[PDB]
């Protein structure tokens, strides 16, 4: 079920991914398929049979949307201690003609509504845009670039944002955090700070079909719920996209079931990124091209009055990794603790990571971290 | 060992280094120290072996001063068995302790010399007086933060705290048992200030004090929050709780 959004917005993020080079991605398989679940229902004939091809399924076939909703709940959020917060919205023109008993059944499906401004006064699309993010996000993101591109004859605009921070089953002490040596992918070298534990971790090695071993590791976040995996290679030459663009939901799942927990010595870089993305030629790509065309287009079932297109479709998120909130050392966490020497597994060439719903093996984030 | 200084392996004769061979890789990587207290056995910390190695993967080197420069007059074995306690628990470290039998021919493993030798265990009467002073070797860490682990084995002197100094809320609300022990340095802290600890690699080595004056195993480093903080002493297994048990898992 879930398994089926994550896998494509997986997708979404090979293409991202490959046309990032050897740059730090972030991104939301789940809130771009999220999104594109939502608009499904607005749209008609072939603009709909191409984005419920990509994506695998009709939101409108049963049980699918309850499905979504139910995920939704969980994420907000009583264990979440302001810890993500998503957004889905997609805008349309103020005063518009839209079908009789559609904005109803869509309210029946997703419970939101699909939100109605006046992009003739462009100066206020823009803001109430870049403030329903704000609102939704608890300010942890404001701006978007990207809606800059919005003007008048701009009428039919899509949006997503998360925003994600730590709070781990086991921080790493503040104590220890030391300026360290990473390795970017050309050569170089970086100072970047690394905090480091020496405690049990969930590990595995991985290989891909091609002779790439990669050590995965978990990171649980509190109570298990979420789950971060980082994945990063044994000699530094290997590429991420090498696993990245066979990863999938199935593929973390097969992770959890090698691993086995051992004491480790953990060395990690503390990180914070930032990624907004354009999703059109990702999501054409894919085969998802009448949408953004102006003749072409198919959006009857909200529509009416024609045409009717996506000008703009964008995903904004964000992602921290440190120790979860200032909290630091309560002391409860602290360096090493018990005295053996353990195998280290240290973090300096560029790697990527996951972030999880164990629970339902729902795919939250991603990214390659080719520097911090 | 944070603080004290470099040794010879002759100042501590019964100090060994456990080694595990790699995954991948050929060859071994330090361990945990051990203890030399019969011929043909060392005592070691439990928690060294929670990734359950089978024995053909453990060396252990007697007699060596620098913890990766073959000694000239060591003396170097093969597992043939090892025994974690049954009771070891991998949460509180309780009950830390092991076992490690030395393969070899003739029960006769091991043998005495100027940097080979046993020491002694103690009587199951003992009570040292507080804040005795013992010492400690190990090639570990020298401070929490280290890299690297000691080119060179360290010796270091602490006191043994009393029972009531040894409550968890002595140390930052963890379990504590009346099988472990802690000893600490109990002079100023600065910083500067070098306060003699054991580190990260030290686990598995021995605390040996004086009694009777002969050096005499009352310890087996263990844990603390280490190394070498603020009146945090390091805790120890206490040795004394397990003789019977030491005897009953030699047969």
């Amino acid at each position: 079920v879930a398994h089926l959004a994550s896998d494509f917005g997986v997708r979404v993020f090979q293409q991202v991914a490959q046309a990032s080079k050897d740059r730090n991605v972030v991104f939301s398989p789940y809130g771009v398929a999220s999104v594109l679940a939502m608009l499904q229902l607005t749209t008609g004939g072939e603009t709909q049979q191409q984005i419920q091809a990509a994506m695998g399924f009709k939101i409108d076939d049963k049980g699918m949307a309850p499905a979504l909703r139910h995920l939704y709940k969980e994420l907000m959020g009583p264990w979440n201690k302001d810890e993500i917060s998503t957004t889905d919205a997609i805008f349309v023109q103020r005063d518009l003609k839209l079908v009789q008993g559609f904005m109803p059944h869509f309210f029946r499906l997703f419970r939101s509504t699909v939100k109605q401004v006046d992009f003739s006064e462009v100066e206020r699309a823009r803001f109430i845009i870049n403030d329903w993010v704000k609102t939704h996000t608890k300010g942890m993101i404001s701006h978007l670039l990207g809606t800059g591109a919005v003007d008048q004859l701009t009428r039919l605009v899509l949006v997503n944002a998360l925003y994600f921070n730590g709070q781990w089953k086991t921080p790493f002490p503040d104590s220890s955090t030391h300026r360290r040596l990473f390795h970017k992918s050309d050569g170089s070298t970086v100072s970047v700070p690394m905090m480091a534990q020496t405690n049990k971790f969930n590990y595995t090695e991985f290989t891909t079909p091609d002779g790439h071993y990669y050590d995965i590791l978990e990171l649980p976040y509190h109570g298990d719920t979420l789950s971060m995996f980082i994945a990063a290679p044994y000699e530094k030459e290997v590429p991420l996209s090498a696993l990245t663009n066979i990863l999938s939901a199935q593929l973390i799942s097969h992770w959890k079931g090698n691993m086995t927990r051992l004491p480790r010595l953990l060395v990690l870089p503390k990180f914070s990124l930032e990624t907004e993305v354009d999703l059109r030629k990702p999501l054409e790509n894919l085969g998802m091209t009448d949408m953004f065309r102006q003749f072409q287009a198919d959006f009857t079932s909200l529509s009416d009055q024609e045409p009717l297109h996506v000008a703009l479709a964008l995903q904004k998120v964000k992602i921290e990794v440190n120790e979860s909130g200032t909290v630091a050392s309560s002391s409860t966490a602290v360096i090493v603790s018990a005295r053996m020497a353990p195998e280290e597994i240290i973090i300096d060439r560029p790697f990527l990571f996951v972030v999880r719903h164990n629970p339902t093996g729902t795919v939250l984030f991603m990214g390659q971290v080719m520097e911090p | 060992i944070k603080g004290g200084l470099f040794a010879d392996i002759a100042s501590h004769p019964w100090q060994a280094a456990i080694f595990a061979k790699h995954r991948r890789s050929p060859g071994e990587r330090f361990l945990c120290g051990g203890i030399l207290i019969s011929s043909c056995w060392i005592l070691s910390a439990a928690h060294c072996f929670q990734e359950r190695f089978p024995p053909h993967h453990l060396t252990v080197i007697l007699g060596r001063t620098y913890r990766v420069v073959p000694g000239e007059e060591e003396q170097k074995f093969e597992v043939e068995k090892y025994i974690v306690h049954k009771e070891f628990d991998d949460d509180t470290y309780d009950n830390d302790i092991a076992l490690l039998q030395l393969k070899s021919d003739s029960s006769r493993c091991a043998q005495e010399s100027s940097v080979v030798r046993t020491v002694a265990l103690p009587p199951a009467d003992l009570q040292l007086p507080d804040w005795t002073e013992c010492e400690l070797s190990g090639y570990g860490k020298h401070e929490a933060l280290s890299p690297f682990y000691s080119e060179r084995l360290k010796e270091a002197h602490v006191r043994l705290y009393p029972s009531s100094r040894c409550t968890s809320q002595h140390l930052l609300q963890r379990t504590v048992t009346d099988n472990m022990l802690c000893a600490g340095d109990t002079r100023s802290g600065g910083p500067q200030a070098n306060l003699h600890d054991a580190c990260q690699g030290d686990a598995g080595g021995p605390l040996v004090c004086l009694n009777d004056g002969r050096m005499t195993l009352v310890g087996i480093i263990s844990w603390g929050l280490g190394c070498g903080q603020k009146d945090v002493p390091g805790v120890y297994t206490k040795v004394t709780n397990y003789l019977d048990w030491i005897r009953d898992n030699m047969r």
